[PDB]
């Protein structure tokens, strides 16, 4: 029963954030070789953005 | 996005300053040979 929740528990996270992930990594690549330069990941739609 | 050029940069610096420090380190390694010699 715990492990039927903890699968459905990861699934859950897992699809909702592989895409900014992925997109993100994408962005930051050759920084996350190790951050000897300083990054800061977010996401924001188009209003935030200027 | 530049972002991979910059990511560089900060490498190459690194390994200029580790390489000052190392032929730094080797001036005192080689005062240390110079000690023990000119009192032997």
């Amino acid at each position: 029963t715990r492990q039927k929740q903890e699968l459905e528990e990861e699934l859950a996270l897992a699809q909702a954030y592989l895409e900014p992930l992925e997109r993100l990594a994408a962005l930051a690549h050759g920084l996350d070789k190790s951050p000897f330069l300083r990054v800061i990941p977010f996401l924001l739609t188009e209003k935030e953005l200027p | 996005g530049l972002i991979k050029s910059l990511a560089e940069k900060e490498k190459q610096l690194l390994e200029r300053l580790e390489a000052a420090k190392k032929e730094a380190e080797e001036r005192v390694k080689r005062a240390e040979a110079e000690a023990k010699a000119l009192l032997e």
